[PDB]
Order: C-alpha cells, then sequence, then structure tokens
RNA sequence: UAUAUAGGCGUCUGGGGGGAACGCGGGGAAGUGAAACAUCUCAGUACCCGUAGGAAGAGAAAACAAAAUGUGAUUCCGUG
RNA sequence: CUGCUGUGAAUCUGCCGGGACCACCCGGUAAGCCUGAAUACUUCCCAGUGACCGAUAGCGGAUUAGUACCGUGAGGGAAU
RNA sequence: AGCGAAAGCGAGUCUGAAUAGGGCGUAUCCACACAAGAGUGUGUGGUGUAGUGGUGUGUUCUGGACCCGAAGCGGAGUGA
RNA sequence: CUGUGGGUAGGGGUGAAAGGCCAAUCAAACUCCGUGAUAGCUGGUUCUCCCCGAAAUGCAUUUAGGUGCAGCGUCGCAUG
RNA sequence: AAGUCCAAGAGUGCGGCAGUGAGACGGCGGGGGAUAAGCUCCGUGCGUCGAGAGGGAAACAGCCCAGAUCGCCGGCUAAG
RNA sequence: AAAACACAGGUCCGUGCGAAGUCGCAAGACGAUGUAUACGGACUGACGCCUGCCCGGUGCUGGCAGUAAACGGCGGUGGUCAUCCUAGGUAGCGA
RNA sequence: UGCACUACGAGUAAAGAUGCUCGUUACGCGCGGCAGGACGAAAAGACCCCGGGACCUUCACUACAACUUGGUAUUGGUGC
RNA sequence: UCUGAUCGUAUUGGGCCUCUAACCUCGGACCGUAUAUCCGGUUCAGGGACAGUGCCUGGUGGGUAGUUUAACUGGGGCGGUUGCCUCCUAAAAUGUAACGGAGGCGCCCAAAGGUUCCCUCAACCUGGACGGCAAUCAGGUGUUGAGUGUAAGUGCACAAGGGAGCUUGACUGCGAGACGGACAUGUCGAGCAGGGACGAAAGUCGGGACUAGUGAUCCGGCACCUCUGAGUGGAAGGGG
C-alpha cells in the first residue's frame, strides 16, 4: 500500500528550501493578558524543530 | 507514541492560514539561463523553453 | 471578578488595542489612561470598555 | 502516618557563568542571582531579576568598591 | 342477496429443488485499533435474506466545465 | 443523490444544475423504457508449465478418506 | 527558485511606518577592494550547482508480520 | 415411585430457590465461523570466527515490571 | 605551557542501527531507622561484579593481586 | 440435608373481563373454557397470647348512619369503637 | 525421569548442600520392612499483589426496550 | 395615506355540543361450509372522529446493554500526596532522592507603576496636662538591630526604606548576544525607530527590591484588517 503520512504533523510542521523543518511556538492562543509583549514576541514566528525530534518529525511528514 | 505525554505531534500550535484552491503558480526561469541556453539567437517562446 | 479583566479602546480610532486588569470595588466607573494607539500612531486618551 | 512536609520547588540554576578571566561577547549572562550578592561595575548592567550582563566585549574582572563585591568588564586589546 | 362479488368446478400453461466462485438489492455484528473508552475504527466486514445471468449492474446528460471557438452515453484500468 | 412522515408547483420570459443564498451568464430538458463490447469468477472438462512438494512433505485424503474412530447432535477426524 | 496565511512578488521575500533590524532563501568555494573589530560583513568578479531510474542491504508503514499461548466477545446453528 | 410418548433452548429454559440443572462441563451450554481474536504478560527464537562494546541514570507519562527523548555503544562522513 | 602523540583507538557535529531505563556490594560524606539490619534513599573522572577468566581469603558475584590471542615438561614477581 | 426452601393459615397491592399479569415484532396464546368467595404479584409463615379513652366532622360507604388509634386524639373521660364526646401501629394502657 | 560407582558432621553458598571446603565413617550386589530428606510426585498457587476478563449492584456515564405527554396524517358534518 | 374610533364585514384557529359516514368491537345472526370457537363476506346491535397505528416530539426508564471506576506507596488497603515558589538536607560551581525537616501560592496595586527632588530609621535616655514602660512634642544618643503588600531566602542606610510634584513606558515594530535546558516550556537583554512621561540637562521608563500568583493543543466566541470568495458580481464561510 502506498505510505499514508500524519494528518496532525503535516498540519503542524513545515519544510523551507534547503530542508529544515520549522515549526510555531505554544502558549500563545488565549490567557494572553496577563503576558508581557516581551513574551509574546518570543513566542513568535517559526522557529526550527529541536535536534532530538527530527528523527521523528521526518518520520511522521515523509511518511 | 511518547509513552502516555502529549505527542510533539499534538501539542504544538497548528500552522497558520488557509491554502487557497485557486493559486496560480508559474514554473519560472532566469534570464542568464536563457542567455546561456540560447547564446547566439533570440526568438524565444514557451516550446523554445 | 473582584479584579475583572478589562480591554481598553481608542476614543478616536475605536480600536481595541489594550488589555488589562483593574479593580471594580476600588475605581467603580471607567479608566480613562492615555495609552498609545498604533493605528492613528499617536497617543491618545483610551477608554474602558 | 502523615506530616505536613514534602513540598520543594525547582533550581533555578542560580551562580556565576563566567569567572574572572574568560572573555565575554555583549551581552552575555554573567551573574544569575537573586538579590545583589555581586553588583555591577562598568561595562556592567543589572536585568530585571538582578542578572547581571556585559555591556561591552571583554574580560570579566570580579572586584570591590567600597565594601560592594563588583563585576567589571576590561576593554580586551586586539593583537 | 338484489346488482354482483368472494368462492366453487373444469381445463391449459408455468413454478417449486440443487449448485464452487463471480452480480444486484436489502438487513447487519463483535473480537480488534484508538496503549482505557462511548463518537470513530474494525466495516458495510463476517454472517443472513431475496434474486439472476453467463456475465450482472450501470447507460444515451434536467452531465461536466469555466468564459476554452471546451468535452460530449455508460463501464473498467493508470494517474490525479 | 436518495428512505419514511407532512405540505405541495408550473409547461418554455417553464423547470433543474454550476457546493448556503441572491442577480446575470453558462449547461441541460427530471418525474417512461431498452441497450451489446471493453470488465469479475471457475463447480466441471481439454491441454500444457513450474530455480513447486516428494510420503511427519504436498490436499484432511499417493493407502477402507471425509473412511476407521470420537460425539445424542451440529460437528471433529486420523495412520498405513 | 524561493518567500509569504494569501492576494502577490521574485534572488529575493515576509513582518513592518522604515534603502531599521530581524526570520526564510540566494550549492559551495576562491580573488580583490570598500568598509569593520558587537563576534565580521558588502560588493564586485570568477567558480560552477545534481538529480533520477533500477537493484543489494539495514530500519520502518499497512497487512497475522519472528513463533506459541488465554480467560472471554459476536453471528449462525445443535442439544430436555 | 416408575415405564412409554411428548413440550420448554442459551441472556434463553426449568428451578419446594442450591447460583441448582440444561448430555461426565454452567455467574450464561456445545459446535462451527469472524479468527492466525487480543495479550504493556510468560515461554521459545537453530552455523562460525574477527573488531568495537554498554546501561540499570535524568525528565515525562491513566505512569512506576511499558514507553518517548536525553545520557552511555557501534558504523559511516566531516574536522583534527 | 608542555606531556601522551605508528594513540587516547581521545573530543565535537551530522546521519544508519541499537540495547539500557529491576542494579549489587565495598571505601568515603549524608538523610530515614534505634545514628539496627546482607535495611532503605542520595553524592562520589571512586572500585569491582554485573559483562571477568587466573592467584589469595578454606569453601565464598562485589574484598586483596591482576585484566585470559594461542603454544612451551623456560625464567622474574604481586597479593599471600 | 440443615436452623435453609416449601407448606397450610394470614395481610397488602392490582384486575370489571380476548381482565390484570406473562410469552411473542405482531397475530395469537396462557390466565380460563375461570369472573372479585376469582385470578396475579409481594411479604409472613401452624395454633394461641400480648394489645383503641369510644361517632362530632377534613371526609368517607352514601342515607342519616359505619369506622378505630379506618384520619387525629388518648386529652375530660366513662368505658370494655355502646349514652355524650377531641383532623400517633401510635407508649393506646405508661401492664 | 538433567545426570550419577547419589554418606555423615561442622561450615560456606541465592542466607535450609549427596555433589563445594575441612574432617569422620564406610567391602561389592541384593531381599523384606519404615517413612526423616531428595525444598519428593501431581496440578504454569486457588491465598496476596499487578494486568485482562466475566457476572452482579446502583441516586456512575451513555444509550436502547418498555411506558408515557403532546403536534400532526388517517379525520369527517352540524351547530353553538 | 392612513387617521379617526369601533361597526359591519372573509376565511380562519381553540372550546363545547352532538351526529354518521371513515375507523373500532372476542356482541348476535347467517353465508363460503358436508366438516370449521380459524378466516373472510353480508347484516343487525354498540361505540365513533375518540381509540389504535405512521412520522415528529419531549418526560420516566438497571428492565437490558456497552463500558469507566488513577498512580505513588518499605506488600496491598485505610490515611496522605500529586502544579508552582522559598530555605535545610545538598558533601564551599550547577545539579542531586525519600510517605525527610519547616513554610507559602492559585494574588494584590490605577498606585504599592514611570520619572524628578528631598529625607532617615528600630531602640534607649532625658522632661512635658490628660499620657500611663506606652498616643504627640523637644533634645540627646543612635549605623542598621526598623522597614521592605504577601512565605522564606538573597538583598537594600548609595537606600530597593519614608515623603511630595507631575505623569501612564502596566507603550507600538523589533531585538545582536546569552542563561536554563530530553523536548515542549521558562529567562535576561544592550541597542535602533515611532510616538510619549518626568527631568534644566545627563538621562531613566517595554510594570511592582528579586524569585510564586498558573494550564499546552484542539474546538469555538468578540473586535479590526489591505487576505480569499467554488462561472461571474456579491454574500456565506474561511484567513490574518
Amino acid at each position: 500500500p502506498k505510505a499514508k503520512t500524519h494528518s496532525g504533523a503535516s498540519k503542524r510542521f513545515r519544510r523551507t528550501g534547503t530542508g529544515k523543518i520549522v515549526r510555531q511556538k505554544a502558549n500563545r492562543r488565549h490567557l494572553l493578558e496577563h503576558k508581557p509583549t516581551k513574551r509574546t514576541r518570543r513566542l513568535d514566528g517559526r522557529t526550527t524543530v529541536s535536534a532530538a525530534d527530527n528523527s521523528r518529525i521526518n518520520k511522521l511528514l515523509n511518511g | 507514541f511518547e509513552g502516555g505525554q502529549m505527542p510533539i505531534h499534538m501539542r504544538l500550535p497548528k500552522l497558520k492560514g488557509f491554502k487557497n484552491r485557486f493559486r496560480t503558480e508559474y514554473q519560472v526561469v532566469n534570464v542568464g539561463d536563457i542567455n546561456k541556453a540560447f547564446p547566439q539567437g533570440g526568438t524565444v517562446g514557451v516550446d523554445e523553453l | 471578578d473582584v479584579r475583572p479583566k478589562i480591554t481598553l479602546a481608542c476614543e478616536v480610532c475605536k480600536h481595541r488595542n489594550y488589555i488589562t486588569k483593574k479593580n471594580r470595588r476600588n475605581d467603580p466607573d471607567r479608566l480613562e489612561i492615555k495609552k498609545f494607539c498604533p493605528n492613528c500612531g499617536t497617543h491618545q486618551p483610551h477608554k474602558e470598555s | 502516618s502523615s506530616s505536613r512536609n514534602g513540598r520543594d520547588s525547582a533550581a533555578q540554576r542560580l551562580g556565576v557563568k563566567r569567572f574572572g578571566g574568560q572573555v565575554v561577547k555583549a551581552g552575555e549572562i554573567l551573574v544569575r542571582q537573586r538579590g545583589t550578592h555581586f553588583h555591577p561595575g562598568v561595562n556592567v548592567g543589572r536585568g530585571g531579576d538582578d542578572t547581571l550582563f556585559a555591556l561591552a566585549p571583554g574580560a570579566v574582572e570580579f572586584g570591590a568598591k567600597r565594601g560592594r563585591k563588583t563585576v567589571n568588564i576590561v576593554p580586551v586589546a586586539r593583537p
């Protein structure tokens, strides 16, 4: 059978032109009144996945 | 499976934005490669590409 | 409830652009502080909504 | 068979991060502390939580001043 | 019981049951997976009922399509 | 697209569709039917083939084989 | 050929009031200048970018999935 | 009391009620099928040599005899 | 700064494959216990066993000596 | 194998008749070829004793009259629901 | 039913030794008896804990049967 | 037009009363039928638009089914605990366990935040109507023993402690560089730009002396926006 890929993993991680996998950052969807803007600014944009999770993330994405 | 803790694919936010199924995407070509591929002539076209 | 979360809106832009907390048994009326409205680009008097 | 004990917080990793003679880039965290056991010196600022950081590249130099224990930064040479 | 019908009587034509798979229509689980579990999955599966034919079904646009002077019944394959 | 229960239209400036809905354009002409080929399968015969087995294997069954035997029965089931 | 949620633009692009900074991208390397010494850039020139299709092997996915082993669950039948 | 012939069938029967009996079995019979059920559990896993060679820790866990990541092995490439 | 440096078969980064995640005792510093336990929980670029044969402790995983490539009816020694 | 079940006896609830109840998706069946002196369900379990202060009215069967802790109340209080006579299986009676 | 020309004491050892250590005793092979050991045989401990299941209970959750309240279709006419 | 101000005026719901004709009757009589408590038909007698049944809709519902009912733990149970912060344990970097020893938190503040300027406490002694060891006053000692919203610790007399004035930086677009780290989280941050505050200026200000006061993802609200709109233009919906 064709190898199905994950869905929850293809909706949460992306790939760039060179080939790095990127994601978003948590803790930024509610209870935002008591978070200083420096904290939210840190939790913004798209960082790169941890080296410890690159294997699993690649497993899920290519399937 | 992470042993019962929330997995890496279930605790991170889902990405942002929609897909726009009506996207128009082009197969792009650079002027330099046309220059090197068409050294002596011109009259470039889609089939000439 | 004693300190409910409140939002502040620009009085000239009407763009709710600040949320904070405020006691209700200390100032039982609206709070008027002059914050920075980013749409206009100038400190405007915001008001409790 | 009971008590009230058993709770403790986490470890905050509060200590000196760069000792005398280390060459630090500007902004490097030098000392993480609660109050002011160390005090700011030249090219050193105190962060919000009393975290001392370097305001200029150079080497750390712990020294004292008026009964305080300060942390100073020396402008490194370019040989 | 009147109109008549149900019914009765006679006569001709047929059906009935079986069969390994394949078809169509209908009814329809649970083990299991979800590291529990009920939605969900398993699975419209197993099984059951009706009913064929050598195949069956479906078929001749109250269709797609997107401004293309577009394709022009259905079916079944490969892609997508 | 369809299934049950209510309500219930028009016949061509009619009606249906173009993924809520509205207007315009486009497509079609529902509530009637039939229709091969291209596809699925092998109870059973004709031939052949195997970098398949070779008697504890290959069919349960090269031998009284669904036999002996076991069970009230459904059923289980050898060895040579 | 990439960047963006996308419209879109394109060795740039997104954010942004910003020839402000930052992300992501511009195979890489080399030489020279212009800057710098908050960790190096910025330009120039050259250099040239390597994928894909079989097949072996090691993992892994869907399948019983290295082999053996429950108590029990469901369907249809058999038994006074 | 007993012969002969019958009837009641599985979430069902029958019960002067014992969770008794229903073909040597009953807190839900037997058979076949789904089915090679599933098992964080137990057991088993078959020829040789050469080279290297651990861990029994941290964090999280419907988690504590399981597992995920880190730590520690090995192989390859890069650096040195 | 040297040292080792035909090696530690070192370090780091990135990839294939792991296994491990039940430790035990002894020497030091400690908690709990009665400053009991072959008790229990920690720390220790501490050791050994685990996964380690040989010599001593009588026998005697963990103590002392010492890390087994093979052969010899050759020498020197450790602990004792 | 019993102290358990059953039992005859009793009490309550339901059922006015293809009844209630039960088996069936229904049709149908049993109940019952019975009819409230009967049938079903539930408790108790031969037999005996213990044990109501006495009838106006919330009301009831209705023709005024039952009735007993039918409902209080035991209170005056006979007495033993009997003359009159009070909206908790209850200390009536407290034997 | 792993073996076998299968002693005893005191030790040691996974802490209850035919098998190890040091000693003590014992000629080889049988027959009839006893039942103290071989942690004797038998039954993958029923006690206890962990995991799975089953059946039972309920003012656990979620459903369904059954009962039942309504609207409406069968469903109509007269009057007030 | 509606405005008078309620009279006629058309269909129409609800209630009541019935009626027969749908429908119902295991009430009777016949017929099919020789046989027949089946069944159907005809007829009379009763009910009757009720009932029963269909679709829809609420309620009761262990009658029945599918399942859940945590872990740690000096066995299990009972009892306690489970996240975050602060000490000691912890062996002078960091880290370090126990059902080890003590405590706190799930906030509060529109000023207790920003800035400018100024000041110094606690206690003791002296002597003064209430006044007392003790409210206020004066003087003298007083160097940190007072205070610091809130536990503890680290700090802070240069004050971070006490006052007064003005303000909202409890900002917007960012952030080189680091700490902590299985990962997800968590931290600190110079400096640039825009608009401000305070201060003559230098400059400080992206909440509070610091460390607790909190909850991922999914899903779904609300406001704004230049995004997208299933043929087109809108909208719906989606997006940021």
